[PDB]
């Protein structure tokens, strides 16, 4: 395998581009690089977990990957108190541990074995042209993904369950035991509207749908899978696609990019999969949060929080949605599809419900209103919390922030590498990546325009 | 805060998770070792 | 909608719409001539919009105009506090309490002209004729409301002119500012008429419902110009706590 | 009336767009 | 011309706490007022005269001890509904 | 503190690692 | 030879003037559907309700606008996050009066850029062209969808998108200033070093060239007509245009090479617009510019001001007059 | 100047006695207020509640009053209304109920001495302390 | 407005269906160069 320019007419700026037909050394760089993700998971953890404050909630700590161990159910319990530091410590030392044995793997492949295994293996040989081992290859991962899809399903039923902010009594652990198997809501979920009041597959709000999902999911990648191994891609998809290892590629940074693009949403909106008890609030449950304490603050001072009209004309505290619903009044008018478990017991059929709103307000969801309120997710680059024209004495932003922000970035450079890599791996089939042949430049045999 | 029979680890631990961009950063040290051929 | 869920009406309009008595029997809400009577969830559904033109000329008839509402499903007053109380004659006194008593409500006029105005039953007392022993199809609560102004008095016109808040002159142009007779907001309070004529009762449940029709001033921007007259016809629903 | 103007400018834009690509000088290999 | 609350403030409204226009928080003067006694006087509003701001059912001793000790903290102005009408006299809009 | 004194340790230790190796595969020609 | 080839054959045409593609197939009704109902807005649309509060807006010209004042306003906050097409309003005039026209001209738009995108890439494929042109392309196409979708997605309302009109774009800046100071981001930061930066390069390029150009005319004739289209030859000397660059700064400072040239004047504006795409697009989500107020404190305790706290001040006195009536509680929390 | 002994001379009490807080005991208690109440207290201001605020008049306004360190340390122990009134164990952080506080379980007396007498001469070293939530 | 929704959806359907159909119709052989593929 050439390492220069001049044997590979490729540069050292990019390099790895002379791996392309080297699958042996390819595959060293795959594997070291699952040794850097599975590094990252195991030291970023044991980071949080040694700068870790049990008692303080876990948005206020600048944690990400806890909040994730947590949702599993591992390390808390009711409404999301850490019982034991240990099951944290013991996901970031087995992350920690297995990174070293991908790293020798992959130094070992990218250095040391076969540089091409195509002569030693035809198992493990592929060549980007031969469909019906790259369609192999989709399989076995695809069974893999399906059997980890199952694992979180197991985790969830029958290992000590998953975070359920939506349990009744207060949010806890729970173990899931009728998962929405009803293909009708699971599929419904995919075609709903990616708008507010709908949210496509953003707006999952109970762990027995999510659980649920993962069964189908596992199912049909597991399906997938086998499918992919005993066919062969058909006429049409061997017609319209290109074949070729940098066209993979960018395909799935066209799919990397809209899972990045997804999980920004989700993290931004969804409070099931992303419990606020580890996460923080939702800009969204910020918002309500606020105008719900400043509705109980009046409300106690003797105000008519259903009779008061605001500067405007529309009501000070409560108004209507434009379908009707009653819903809280200030700018949070555009929140009002915000579902929360502390926020959900005042509310009735038509929405906002009077009776519940001046008899059944109770201390915790007071101080919760004011603890989301307080911790909405806005913040400046040196975490400094709350609006930008607050001054320097608040160490805070959201891990929401923080998530969803991450991802939108990376989502939308890998739709700009999606493209990149397409319209490359487009050229170089077609023969004119390097640039225009002199001779037969199509332009010189093509009519005028005009 | 990590487990007591780690606290000595402690500022180990805090140094860990940068080394990715330390890996980032070695791949153009062995870049100009072999003159960026 | 009794046995719908808040997911099941939500996005639908169907949270603005008037709960309807289903038993459709001609029931008595029978009274003691000397007691008092809680009405729980009253809400009035407006269907009907109607704005009196005021022509140029000032003998002519004005006439009221129908209008569409500019505004969406945010039109009802629900969940409603009242009482009903019985003078020794037989009067009906209606005495709505507090709720979402209000609405502001936007109607386009044919011609292009926008009318908002503060729709309301607040602090409504209507009074029967004399002589009531049930509650029944011929029970018709007369009465005034209160109408306040559209605007509250924090409002800030785009000038940022104000009532106990903003400029006091028109500090865009600093030697004219004191020019205009718009420097002057007030939020004078105004008064509607509505009727509540009750068509059905559920005796078995202490229900009525029936139709309104309401007379009230539309909004006058602080002032800044004469009111319409908006007539707004609907139907309500109580149910009265015996 | 100022809308009058200010529509007319507007035409005046879009009019020259269209002829510039419409009947624009037609590039010619010389 | 001057609007109301502008002349209302050429009163006495604009020297003294007023106990049928001043919000919640121009009791917060008043040692003990805030926000429970305010609040009952806000409720129990109009007044005729300040004395009988003393005549507020449910009062107890200590409430009415407490009124007595600043009686001549307040006044008592007509009630301008530019000041009451949507619960003004709780939230004004400050913050 | 120590603390920071072992902060900057380790860090410098694994700073230099890196380095270390590419330096010891140059020095002793190795496969770079 | 079918019909269905017939026509693929005249849409991938590259003899037709203006190029179809298959994304042309979609560029050209959405982008045309958005230009209709702009210019029809823009002149007539009534006033729009942007705050939610009741308190519309005038856009359009025929309502007292002016070209700099005049734009399409955005969606009612009401609306919030909803789709609201003409279908989902009792009226015309219900629509309008929520800003309707403003999801419909920026749907299609989104839409019809994308599309631009890909039609690029379809042409340069059909013409033999590498492919990268839709790359360059990218960077203002992401900042437009920053403004347009990822920010009101962020905020949780098509009435924080930006106007669809000069003094609209204004005030959508000077409330993102209020908001999120965005001067103090180090995204921005990098886009403004993107576009002066592009803008310097733009005229150093330009000047270099017109400066060496070949002798080619008289004096009398316009230089440019010393090229000919489609000509063998470079029309000016590389040579001495890096000669005369590598003795104004230094030999090392000056490109000798054309291609990593344009490379770089490609690389510079389109990478500065990305990062800026993105700055605006993750203050979406509040994660502001840098807060240094109060930063400095003498040994009492005492604050020292710095300029930040000057530009704090300006954007206290921002944030506290815009939307003046639509605020209800103390927070702006979106 | 530097944080004179004047600085630190906060009132004990009602009945005229000062204390002065030591530069440790001064800096510890800006980092408890700094970890603990800024997320609502920024500046002197209360977000959820600003009719009651951290202000020097304010705390003076309270019944009884809370411009000197006991009264605030009884505060932090035992929160009530503006007027003495209503119990707010359960509606503001204090040390006296751990369960629904768990982030004020570890500080000591001394800690809450400490915060108490910083929210005491943080008002000195800032005009605009316990202002309107904009200014 | 129910027969202005089935003609925008009719619409949009068509012109997506023609981008997918297009797309589908053998479009890297549409192209000066190799189209063997
Ligand atoms: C390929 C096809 C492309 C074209 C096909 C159609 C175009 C779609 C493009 C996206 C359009 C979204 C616009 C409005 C987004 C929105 O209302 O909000 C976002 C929605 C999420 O919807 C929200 O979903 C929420 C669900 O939460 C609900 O449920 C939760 C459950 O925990 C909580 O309880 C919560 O409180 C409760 O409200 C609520 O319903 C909100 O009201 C609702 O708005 O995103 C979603 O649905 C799905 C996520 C879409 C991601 C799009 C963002 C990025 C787009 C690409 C960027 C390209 C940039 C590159 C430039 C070059
Ligand atoms: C995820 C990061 C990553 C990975 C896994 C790889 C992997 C690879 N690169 Mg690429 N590369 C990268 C980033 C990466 N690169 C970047 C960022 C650049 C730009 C500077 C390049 C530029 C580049 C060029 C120019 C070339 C490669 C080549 C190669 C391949 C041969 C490597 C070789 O012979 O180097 C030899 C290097 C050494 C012997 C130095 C030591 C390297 C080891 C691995 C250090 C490991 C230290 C680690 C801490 C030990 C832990 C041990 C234990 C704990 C497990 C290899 C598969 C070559 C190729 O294509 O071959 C055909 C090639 O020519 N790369
Ligand atoms: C998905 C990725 C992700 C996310 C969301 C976070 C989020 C967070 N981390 Mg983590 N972290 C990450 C990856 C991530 N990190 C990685 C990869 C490392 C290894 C270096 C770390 C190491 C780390 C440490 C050691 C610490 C954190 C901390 C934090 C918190 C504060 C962050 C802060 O102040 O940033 C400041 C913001 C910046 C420095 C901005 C970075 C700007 C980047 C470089 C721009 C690049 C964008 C783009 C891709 C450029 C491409 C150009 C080209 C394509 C054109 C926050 C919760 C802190 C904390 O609170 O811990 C408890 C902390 O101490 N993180
Ligand atoms: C994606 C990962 C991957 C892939 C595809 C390969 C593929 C290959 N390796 Mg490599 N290798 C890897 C990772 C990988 N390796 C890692 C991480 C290490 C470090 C321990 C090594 C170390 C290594 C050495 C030292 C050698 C190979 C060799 C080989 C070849 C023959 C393998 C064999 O014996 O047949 C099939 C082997 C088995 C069926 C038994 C092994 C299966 C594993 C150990 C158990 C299941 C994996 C895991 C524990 C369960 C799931 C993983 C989890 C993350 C979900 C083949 C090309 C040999 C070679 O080059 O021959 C010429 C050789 O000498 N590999
Ligand atoms: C990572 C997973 C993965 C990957 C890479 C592939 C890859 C492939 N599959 Mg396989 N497949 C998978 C998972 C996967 N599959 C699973 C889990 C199943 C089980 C359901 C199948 C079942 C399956 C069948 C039954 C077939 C394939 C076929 C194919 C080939 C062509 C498909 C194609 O053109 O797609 C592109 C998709 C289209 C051209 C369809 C047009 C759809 C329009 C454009 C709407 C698209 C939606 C919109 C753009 C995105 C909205 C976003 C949101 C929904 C996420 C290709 C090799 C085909 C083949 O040749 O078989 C061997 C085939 O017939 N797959
Ligand atoms: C899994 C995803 C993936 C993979 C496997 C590849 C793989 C490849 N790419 Mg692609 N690429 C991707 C994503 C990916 N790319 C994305 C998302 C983009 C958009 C930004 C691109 C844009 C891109 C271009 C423009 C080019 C490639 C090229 C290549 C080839 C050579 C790459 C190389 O040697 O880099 C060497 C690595 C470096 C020089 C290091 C880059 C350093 C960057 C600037 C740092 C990024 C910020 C980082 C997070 C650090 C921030 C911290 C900071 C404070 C220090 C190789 C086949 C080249 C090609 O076409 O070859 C055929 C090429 O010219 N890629
Ligand atoms: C190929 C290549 C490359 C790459 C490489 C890589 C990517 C690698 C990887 C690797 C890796 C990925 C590594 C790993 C490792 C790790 C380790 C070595 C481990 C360790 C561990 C430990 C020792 C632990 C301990 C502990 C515990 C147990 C508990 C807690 C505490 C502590 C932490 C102490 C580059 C770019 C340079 C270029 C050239 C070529
Ligand atoms: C788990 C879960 C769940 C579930 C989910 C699911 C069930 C899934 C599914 C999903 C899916 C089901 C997916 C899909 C996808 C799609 C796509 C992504 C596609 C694409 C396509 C393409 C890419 C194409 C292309 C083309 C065209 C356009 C035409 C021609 C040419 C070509 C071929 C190129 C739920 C939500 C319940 C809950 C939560 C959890
Ligand atoms: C979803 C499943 C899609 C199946 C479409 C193709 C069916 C497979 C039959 O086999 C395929 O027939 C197609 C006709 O379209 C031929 O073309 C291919 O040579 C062959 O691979
Ligand atoms: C005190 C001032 C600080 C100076 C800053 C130093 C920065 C310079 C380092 C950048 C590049 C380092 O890596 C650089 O790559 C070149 C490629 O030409 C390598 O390659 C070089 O090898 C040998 C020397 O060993 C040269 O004869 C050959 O002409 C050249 O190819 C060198 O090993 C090194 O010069
Ligand atoms: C195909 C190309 C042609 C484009 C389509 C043409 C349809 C657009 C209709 C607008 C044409 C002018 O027609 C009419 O103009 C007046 C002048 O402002 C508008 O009038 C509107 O504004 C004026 C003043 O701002 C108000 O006094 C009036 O009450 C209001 O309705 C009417 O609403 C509009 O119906
Ligand atoms: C050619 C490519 C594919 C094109 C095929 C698409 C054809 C269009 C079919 C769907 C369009 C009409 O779809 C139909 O619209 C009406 C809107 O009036 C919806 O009606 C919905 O809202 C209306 C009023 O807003 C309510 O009265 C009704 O209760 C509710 O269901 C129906 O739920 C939907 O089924
Ligand atoms: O809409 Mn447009 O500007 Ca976004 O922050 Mn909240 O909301 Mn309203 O206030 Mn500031
Ligand atoms: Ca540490
Ligand atoms: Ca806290
Ligand atoms: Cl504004
Ligand atoms: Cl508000």
């Amino acid at each position: 395998g050439g390492r220069d320019l001049p044997s590979t007419g490729f540069a050292w700026w990019s390099g790895n581009a002379r791996l392309i037909n080297l699958s042996g050394k390819l595959l060293g760089a795959h594997v070291a690089h699952a040794g850097l993700i599975v590094f990252w998971a195991g030291a970023m953890t044991l980071f949080e977990v040694a700068h870790f404050i049990p008692e303080k909630p876990m948005y206020e700590q600048g944690l990400i990957l806890l909040p994730h161990i947590a949702t599993l159910g591992w390390g808390v319990g009711p409404a999301g108190e850490v019982t034991d530091i240990f099951p944290f410590f013991v996901v970031g030392v087995l992350h920690l541990i297995s990174s070293a044995v991908l790293g020798l793997g992959g130094i070992y492949h990218a250095l040391r074995g076969p540089e091409v295994l195509e002569e030693y293996s035809s198992f493990f040989g592929y060549d980007w042209k031969d469909k019906n081992q790259m369609t192999n290859i989709i399989g076995y991962h695809l069974i893999l993904l399906g059997c980890g899809a199952l694992l979180l399903v197991f985790k969830a039923m029958f290992f000590g369950g998953v975070y359920d902010t939506w349990a009744p009594g207060g949010g806890d652990v729970r173990v899931i035991t009728n998962p929405t198997l009803n293909p009708a809501i699971i599929f419904g979920y995919l075609l709903k509207a990616p708008f507010g009041g709908e949210g496509w597959i953003i707006s999952v709000n109970n762990m027995e749908d999510i659980i649920g999902g993962h069964i189908w999911i596992g199912l049909i990648c597991i399906s997938g899978g086998i499918w992919h191994i005993l066919t062969k891609p058909f006429g049409w998809a061997r017609r319209a696609l290109i074949w070729s290892g940098e066209a993979y590629l960018s395909y799935s940074l066209g799919a990397l990019s809209l899972m990045g693009f997804i999980a920004s949403v989700f993290v931004w909106f969804n409070n099931t999969a992303y419990p606020s008890e580890f996460y923080g609030p939702t800009g969204m449950e910020a918002s309500q949060s606020q105008a719900f304490t400043f509705l109980v603050r009046d409300q106690r001072l003797g105000a008519n929080i259903a009779s008061a009209q605001g500067p405007t004309g529309l009501g000070k505290y409560l108004m209507r949605s434009p379908s009707g619903e009653i819903i809280f009044g200030g700018e949070t008018m555009r929140f009002w599809d915000f579902r929360g478990p502390w926020l959900e017991p005042l509310r009735g059929p038509n929405g906002l419900d009077l009776d519940k709103l001046r008899n059944d307000i109770q201390p915790w969801q007071v101080r919760r209103a004011a603890e989301y309120m307080t911790h909405a997710p806005l913040g400046s680059l040196n975490s400094v919390g709350g609006v930008i024209t607050d001054v320097n004495s608040f160490n805070y932003v959201s891990p929401r922030a923080w998530l969803a922000t991450s991802h939108f970035v990376l989502g939308f450079f890998f739709l700009v590498g999606h493209l990149w890599h397409a319209g490359r791996a487009r050229a170089a089939a077609a023969g004119f990546e390097k640039g225009i042949d002199r001779e037969t430049e199509p332009t010189l045999f093509m009519p005028d325009l005009d | 805060k990590l487990p007591e029979a780690y606290q000595i680890f402690d500022p180990l631990v805090d140094v860990l998770p940068v080394i990715p961009l330390f890996f980032l950063a070695l791949a153009f040290v062995w870049q100009a070792a072999v003159g960026f051929k | 909608k009794s046995q719908l869920t808040y997911d099941d009406i939500v996005n639908t309009g169907l949270a603005n719409v008037c709960p309807e008595i289903s038993s459709f029997t001609r029931g008595t809400i029978e009274v003691e001539p000397n007691t008092k009577y809680f009405v729980s969830d009253f809400c009035m559904e407006p269907q009907e919009y109607f704005v009196k033109e005021e022509p140029v000329n000032k003998r002519q008839k004005a006439e009221y105009v129908k209008g569409k509402v500019l505004t969406r499903q945010t039109t009802s007053l629900e969940q409603i506090r009242g009482s009903i109380a019985v003078g020794a004659d037989g009067t009906l006194t209606f005495k709505e309490k507090d709720g979402i008593d209000f609405q502001p409500i936007t109607v386009l006029l044919p011609g292009g002209e926008e009318v908002p105005f503060f729709f309301t039953v607040k602090n409504f007392t209507g009074t029967t004729e004399p002589g009531f022993t049930s509650i029944n199809s011929s029970t018709d609560f007369v009465g005034d409301f209160n109408v306040p102004s559209y605007r509250g008095a924090g409002f800030l016109d785009p000038k940022a002119r104000g009532l106990y808040t903003g400029y006091d002159n028109a500090v865009a142009l600093p030697s004219a500012a004191d020019k205009f007779r718009t420097n002057k907001k007030e939020t004078p309070l105004g008064k509607g008429t509505l009727s509540l004529q009750v068509t059905q009762v559920d005796g078995s449940t202490g229900e009525i419902a029936g139709i309104f029709e309401s007379e009230q001033p539309s909004d006058t921007d602080l002032g800044a110009k004469e009111p319409l007259d908006v007539k707004v016809r609907g139907i309500f629903y109580g149910r009265v706590d015996t | 009336m100022e809308s009058v103007a200010y529509i007319l400018v507007l035409t005046m834009a879009l009019a020259v767009l269209f002829f510039a690509i419409a009947f624009r000088e037609p590039p010619r290999i010389e | 011309e001057l609007n109301a609350v502008d002349a209302k403030l050429t009163t006495d409204f604009g020297q003294k706490i007023d106990l049928n226009n001043s919000d919640i928080r121009d009791f917060r003067g008043l040692r003990g007022f805030y926000p429970n006694l305010a609040s009952e006087i806000i409720k129990n509003a109009p007044y005729d005269t300040v004395e009988e701001v003393l005549d507020i059912p449910g009062l107890s001793e200590t409430q009415k001890s407490r009124l007595e000790a600043n009686l001549g903290s307040f006044t008592v102005t007509e009630p301008s509904i530019e000041l009451t009408s949507g619960d003004d006299r709780i939230n004004p809009g400050v913050y | 503190n120590l603390e920071p004194i072992f902060q900057l340790t380790f860090l410098g230790l694994i700073v230099l690692a890196g380095p270390a190796v590419v330096f010891v595969l140059a020095f002793r020609g190795g496969d770079l | 030879a079918s019909l269905w080839e017939q026509f693929c054959q005249w849409v991938t045409s590259t003899n037709n003037r203006i190029y179809v593609g298959w994304f042309g197939t979609l560029m050209i009704p959405t982008l045309l559907t958005a230009t209709t109902c702009f210019i029809i807005a823009f002149i007539a649309a009534p006033p729009v309700d942007i705050d939610g509060i009741r308190e519309p807006v005038a856009g359009s010209l025929l309502y007292g606008n002016n070209i700099i004042s005049g734009a399409v306003v955005p969606s009612s906050n009401a609306i919030g996050l909803h789709f609201y097409p003409i279908w989902e309003a009792a009226s015309l005039d219900e629509w309008l009066y929520n800003g309707g026209p403003y999801q419909l001209v920026v749907f299609h738009f989104l839409i019809g850029i994308f599309c631009y995108m890909g039609r690029q890439w379809e042409l340069s494929y059909r013409l033999g062209m590498r492919p990268w042109i839709c790359v360059a392309y990218s960077a203002p196409v992401s900042a437009a969808t920053a403004v347009f979708l990822i920010y009101p997605i962020g905020q949780g309302s098509f009435s924080d998108g930006m106007p669809l009109g000069i003094s609209g774009t204004f005030n959508f800046m000077i409330n993102f200033q209020a908001e999120h100071n965005i001067l103090m981001h180090p995204f921005h930061m990098l886009g403004v070093a993107g576009v002066f930066g592009g803008s310097l390069f733009s005229a150093m390029h330009g000047s270099l060239v017109t400066s060496s150009l070949v002798r080619e005319t008289t004096e009398v004739e316009s230089q440019n007509y010393g090229y000919k289209f489609g000509q063998e030859e470079e029309t000016y000397n590389i040579v001495a245009a890096h000669g005369y660059f590598g003795r104004l700064i230094f030999q090392y400072a000056s490109f000798n090479n054309s291609r990593s040239l344009h490379f770089f004047l490609g690389a510079w504006p389109v990478i500065g617009i990305w990062f800026t795409a993105m700055g605006v697009s993750t203050m979406a989500f509040n994660l502001n510019g840098f807060n240094f107020n109060q930063s400095i404190l003498d040994s009492q305790g005492r604050v020292i001001g710095t300029w930040a706290d000057v530009l704090n001040r300006a954007n206290i006195g921002f944030e506290v007059m815009h939307e003046r009536n639509a605020h209800n509680f103390p927070l702006d929390l979106a | 100047v530097e944080l004179t002994e004047s600085t630190r001379t906060i009132p004990l009490d009602e009945a005229g006695g000062t204390t002065t807080l030591t530069a440790r005991q001064f800096t510890n208690g800006q980092k408890i207020f700094v970890d603990t109440c800024t997320q609502c207290h920024l500046q002197g201001k209360t977000k959820t509640n600003n009719n009651v605020s951290l202000g020097l008049a304010d705390l003076a306004g309270a019944e009884p009053r809370r411009d000197n360190v006991l009264a605030l340390v009884e505060f932090l122990k035992n929160p009530k209304s503006y007027d003495g009134e209503d119990d707010y164990s359960e509606l503001h952080p204090n040390i006296s109920r751990p369960d629904i506080y768990p982030e004020m379980r570890n500080y000591t007396e001394d800690d809450i001495f400490d915060v108490a007498g910083y929210t005491l001469i943080a008002p000195k070293l800032d005009e605009r302390w316990g202002g309107t939530i904009y200014f | 407005m129910l027969t202005l929704k089935i003609a925008v959806y009719i619409v949009v359907g068509l012109f997506i269906s023609l981008f997918i159909f297009g797309f589908l119709s053998s479009d890297p052989t549409r192209n000066p160069g190799r189209k063997d593929f």
